[PDB]
């Protein structure tokens, strides 16, 4: 639902 | 849209202020509905802008399912930098949208009147939800999507009101849902973490990057995994395991404050393995008893604007139950299994007990929050480790 990338 | 909690208080919520949810600044010390159940419900669909019409999508029609697949593939959630977009498969959409109790009117489409083009969607599926000391029949709202060319035209509030109306018609007055943005008012805030499986592909597509004092050779060695899992008796879930998987899950989830309450049929639906959708492995010990299980679902993403790499194969942690195998070992085997199955990355949220293994198993924190919300239910917020609910 929320697209995340490594911070 | 506001992604941060303080930057959301600088925002005015013209739509959400009209809805039965707590205000973003509100602090909650009660437990119950925002407003009473309605004993008369609007019979007519809400009005859409001229030239658009409602259409319930029969996902058992392969052509209609494909139209939904295309709408989402082209217009659904992207990352912050517009480099990746979710690519839910048709058969995954069938899994997510036709659980036990699904209703056709809750697959709520919007079409152009002239062309019949599908340009909007929202869905509800039924779910029994345990929230603190209360068990409520609710719906889960998912797949809210408005075509890019229809954006910023107040179409999303209409989709929300219309699915609300259709859910009210069936006698349900609460919902649960998640989002990457901040809205009134999160019941809990979770964070995605990522575990590199093919670090080479991930860096080449700029999903991840090389750490400052690290090289590529070191990065590949850092993320190397065993060829085969180590837990004795780990095997794919079979039909005979459905009762014990239901039992293990029900008992395991009592410790959290926001959880699903699944029937045995729902357990069959959500966990019975389907290739390229959902994987579940149980631990069957030396006595023949199932004592643990792990599960993860398949959700690839489109890589935009890249000449060579077109898709990123991602595994998402689902529900992991341990009673005799340590959680850390269970999740290590999940990484090995995902690696074996060709996944590029393994994602997991920081909810339930996941913080006990994320750092140790070399997950890196992500930049996206996942906010959890309840509609028409007032309760205190909770920390990520008390959220025991995973949505697709
Ligand atoms: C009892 C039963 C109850 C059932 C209902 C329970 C509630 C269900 C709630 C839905 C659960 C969804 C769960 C998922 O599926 S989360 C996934 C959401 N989908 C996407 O992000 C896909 C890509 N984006 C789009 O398709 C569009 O940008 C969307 C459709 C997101 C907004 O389209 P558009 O860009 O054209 O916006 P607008 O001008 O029409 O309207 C703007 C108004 O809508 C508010 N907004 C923006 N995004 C969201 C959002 N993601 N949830 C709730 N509200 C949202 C916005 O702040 C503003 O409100 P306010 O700031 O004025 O107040």
């Amino acid at each position: 639902k929320s697209f995340s990338k490594p911070r | 849209p506001a992604k941060t909690m303080e930057e959301a208080s600088k925002r005015s919520y013209q739509f959400w202020d009209t809805q039965p949810v707590p205000k973003l600044g509100e602090v909650v010390n009660t437990h119950g509905p925002v407003e009473p159940d309605k004993d008369n419900i609007r019979q007519e669909p809400y009005t859409l802008p001229q030239g658009f019409t409602w259409d319930a999508l029969d996902l058992g029609d392969r052509g209609v399912l494909k139209e939904l697949y295309t709408l989402l593939n082209e217009n659904y959630v992207e990352d912050d930098d517009n480099m990746f977009r979710f690519d839910y498969s048709p058969e995954f959409l069938l899994w997510a949208l036709r659980p036990p109790g699904w209703l056709p009117q809750w697959h709520c489409g919007v079409r152009v009147v002239s062309s019949r083009k599908l340009v909007g969607f929202i869905s509800a599926i039924p779910a029994n939800i345990h929230i603190y000391d209360t068990e409520k029949k609710m719906v889960e709202i998912n797949f809210l999507c408005v075509h890019k060319k229809l954006r910023s035209k107040r179409v999303a509030p209409v989709l929300i009101r219309e699915i609300t109306r259709r859910v009210h018609l069936e006698g349900i007055f609460q919902a649960v849902y998640t989002a990457g943005v901040v809205l009134p008012k999160p019941v809990g805030t979770c964070r995605y973490w990522h575990r590199s499986l093919n670090p080479r592909k991930l860096i080449e597509v700029k999903f991840s990057h090389l750490s400052r004092n690290m090289t590529m050779q070191r990065t590949m060695k850092l993320y190397r995994l065993p060829e085969t899992p180590k837990t004795a008796g780990l095997r794919p879930m079979e039909t005979k395991d459905i009762p014990v998987v239901h039992q293990l899950l029900t008992r395991y989830l009592k410790q959290f404050h926001l959880t699903p309450v699944m029937s045995q049929e729902e357990v069959e639906h959500w966990f019975y393995p389907q290739e390229n959708i959902i994987d579940t492995f149980v631990v069957e010990n030396a006595n023949g008893e199932v004592t643990d299980f792990l599960s993860f679902y398949t959700l690839p993403s489109t890589i935009m604007n890249h000449p060579t790499h077109k898709s990123l194969k991602a595994a998402y942690s689902f529900y992991n139950v341990h009673t005799q195998t340590p959680l850390l070992d269970l999740m290590s085997d999940a990484l090995v299994l995902a690696k074996m199955k060709g996944f590029d990355v393994f994602n997991a949220l920081d909810l339930m007990e996941n913080k006990t293994f994320l750092e140790k198993l070399k997950f890196g924190i992500g930049d996206g929050n996942l906010q959890y919300y309840l509609y028409n239910w007032k309760c205190p917020s909770m920390g990520a480790e008390k959220v025991g609910l995973v949505l697709q």
